[PDB]
C-alpha cells in the first residue's frame, strides 16, 4: 500500500501522456485533412467548370 | 489523363486522411478508457476503506 499508491501515479501519468500525443496526432491530422479536403473542394469546382462551359450536353 | 487522375488522387488522399483519424480517435478512446480504469479502481480503494 506504500508502494501501490506509485503504480497508480504511474500508470496515471503513462495514459495521460499517451492521451495528450494521441490528441496532438489528430490534432495535426485534422488540419491535414481540412486542408486536403479545401484542395478538392476546388479541383472539383473547376473542372466542374470547363464542363458545364465548353456546353452541357446530358 | 484527364485531370480525374488528379481529382481523385487527393479524394484517395482523403479518405487516407479520414481513415487513420479515426484510427486517431479510436486509440485515444481506448487510452481514455484505461485512464477511467484507473480512476475506478481508485475510487474503490477510497470506498473499501471507509469501513
Amino acid at each position: 500500500d506504500d508502494d501501490d499508491k506509485m503504480e497508480w501515479d504511474r500508470e496515471i501519468n503513462n495514459y495521460t501522456s499517451l492521451i495528450h500525443s494521441l490528441i496532438e496526432e489528430s490534432q495535426n491530422q485534422q488540419e491535414k485533412n481540412e486542408q486536403e479536403l479545401l484542395e478538392l473542394d476546388k479541383w472539383a469546382s473547376l473542372w466542374n467548370w470547363f464542363n458545364i462551359t465548353n456546353w452541357l450536353w446530358y | 489523363g484527364a485531370a480525374s487522375m488528379t481529382l481523385t488522387v487527393q479524394a484517395r488522399q482523403l479518405l487516407s486522411g479520414i481513415v487513420q483519424q479515426q484510427n486517431n480517435l479510436l486509440r485515444a478512446i481506448e487510452a481514455q478508457q484505461h485512464l477511467l480504469q484507473l480512476t475506478v479502481w481508485g475510487i474503490k480503494q477510497l470506498q473499501a476503506r471507509i469501513l
